[PDB]
């Protein structure tokens, strides 16, 4: 569903990169390779965070707390069930 | 993740209390009590904490 105005703007052409293998929309929102990047970003944080909640205990909106290593590890990585988790999620 | 933590300098973790040396300086080991020794009340005239 397009507005009253809106079809004599939706032209192709004007990307960084990718042409239009990625030039289309999906309802209202527009698609690109950044697109492409968002979506598997975004989504792969979020399921993680649900991942520590689930392994921590609490599935409480209020209480879920993915917290940063120990100071002990410096700048190194961490295992996932003490720190690691927040590094990725971070990435 | 609570944020608890103290925060120095490095150089001046390496820097110690420079009153410390004086201190060694001006110590010295204490001397084990012989058999009947003279005390310090029968050799001047002193107050009793001393005695």
């Amino acid at each position: 569903a397009l507005l009253s105005f809106e079809r004599k703007y939706r032209v192709r052409g004007g990307t960084l990169i990718g042409g239009d293998l990625f030039d289309f929309w999906v309802g209202p929102f527009y698609v690109g390779f950044f697109g492409v990047t968002t979506a598997f970003f975004a989504l792969l944080g979020t399921i993680l965070i649900f991942w520590g909640a689930s392994q921590q205990g609490t599935f409480n909106p209020w209480l879920i707390n993915i917290a940063p290593p120990d100071l002990s590890y410096g700048l190194g990585m961490a295992p996932l069930m003490e720190g690691g988790l927040w590094q990725i999620i971070t990435i | 993740g609570t944020g608890m933590s103290v925060p120095e300098f490095v150089s001046d973790l390496d820097t110690p209390d420079p009153t410390i040396e004086v201190f060694l300086a001006s110590t010295s080991d204490p001397v084990i009590p012989e058999e009947g020794a003279q005390t310090a009340g029968e050799a001047y005239e002193n107050v009793d904490p001393v005695l």
